[PDB]
């Protein structure tokens, strides 16, 4: 059948990046008052919004998305390779296109599928999916940069 | 502009008109083909500054009152979702901004007790120190109270 | 001799001298200490369209 | 028989740059107290990516 569905993502608002914005913010105070490297950066969002999309993206994203997706394990007929084969193809059923800002056109992502709920349901898991992990490694990546700047203010 | 170019502003937009819902005939897939059909009667096209034209939104109806009457309501929406939206995002850098201020004020009022806890020290050692040897003559330095923690014992 | 020596008692007792950037960064050293709160599932996106 | 594999890599991140990071961002401070370094310049984890 191969029905598809699609979707268009923007940076988020302040209020759905809970506390992590005002903790990043924190830090970046902190780059501003010693070892100047502010340079008008992009704001937080910015950078999670890019992250999002580096998930989005991402080949692994799609796979491991696949992977527990309940749709992918019900098609499977117990052979390794007819089931690499339709994970395979499946990857290459989610496509990302990038937007440039020239003709006001953002990012999207399309997902494609055997039915419309089935088309619709995954990928609202999926963009869920991708922008759990790029919180997950954002949060990594605040605990990587908190303890350097602890790790210094010991030093100083 | 993002309100107005956005699918899913044109998609609530047109359920909650009458326009739609009088046109309704009961069949969900007939309904969801109208409603995807009439999404893509309003048409967002940006305006480029180096041709000195602006942005223009245009919207097809099946009556000339109807192309008026439900392009101004859609204006309308679009201006208030913008509206809604920066609300909440000035909303949330306000409460951000408190945070990050009451933290500040937090520190500064530490690094005062700091400050005055090591001055009462000071002072203490200093009148045991001059009790021990009888400094009482109440004056050895001209400076005033201003003397470093080290030197207060040059007074009785 | 006395007085040279109330000022060797008193630099013994009272110790080393601290200026306010010090003190400063020990209490900045003391916010950071607290660790940051990691709160997961939060937002990194916002829909523009939404699937359909 | 000619097969064939792919991979595809980004800088990395801080975490996954042990105690490095925080020795070079120590050097690049005694470069800015000094010769100023550059206040706009590439970070550590975009040489580390450069290098690999």
């Amino acid at each position: 059948q191969e029905w598809s569905s699609t979707a268009i993502t923007d940076r988020p608002t302040v209020n759905m990046l809970g506390g992590y914005y005002s903790q990043q913010q924190f830090l970046r105070n902190l780059d501003v008052r010693s070892n100047m490297a502010s340079a008008d950066q992009p704001s937080v969002m910015d950078e999670a919004y890019k992250e999002f999309v580096m998930q989005l993206a991402s080949w692994d994203t799609r796979r491991e998305f696949w992977l527990q997706t309940d749709y992918y394990k019900q098609r499977m007929v117990g052979n390794s390779k007819a089931d690499a084969a339709l994970l395979d193809e499946m990857i290459n059923n989610i496509q990302f296109i990038p937007g440039d800002f020239t003709r006001a056109v953002n990012d999207s992502v399309k997902l494609i599928a055997e039915t419309a709920p089935d088309a619709n349901n995954l990928l609202r898991q999926y963009v869920a999916f991708a922008s759990q992990r790029a919180a997950s490694h954002l949060n990594d990546e605040l605990k990587g940069a908190w303890a350097a700047r602890t790790i210094q203010m010991k030093a100083q | 502009v993002m309100q107005l170019a956005s699918w899913d502003t044109r998609r609530e937009f047109w359920l909650q008109t009458d326009y739609y819902k009088q046109r309704m005939v009961g069949n969900s897939k007939a309904d969801a083909a109208l409603l995807d059909e009439m999404i893509n009667n309003i048409q967002f096209i940006p305006g480029d500054f180096t041709r000195a034209v602006n942005d223009s939104v245009k919207l097809i109806a099946e009556t000339a009152p109807d192309a008026n009457n439900l392009l101004r309501q859609y204006v309308a929406f679009a201006s208030q979702r913008a509206a809604s939206h920066l609300n909440d995002e000035l909303k949330g850098a306000w409460a951000a901004r408190t945070i990050q201020m009451k933290a500040q004020v937090k520190r500064q009022e530490e690094v005062a007790k700091a400050i005055y806890d090591r001055r009462m020290n000071s002072i203490e050692q200093a009148l045991k120190i001059a009790e021990q040897h009888n400094i009482s003559r109440s004056a050895t330095d001209v400076p005033a109270e201003e003397l470093p923690d080290s030197e207060m014992f040059l007074l009785g | 001799r006395p007085m040279l020596q109330a000022e060797l008692e008193n630099l013994q007792a009272v110790g080393p001298a601290f200026d306010l950037d010090y003190d400063q960064n020990r209490a900045m050293l003391n916010t950071l200490n607290v660790g940051p709160t990691l709160d997961p599932r939060f937002q990194t996106y916002r829909y523009l369209r939404t699937p359909e």
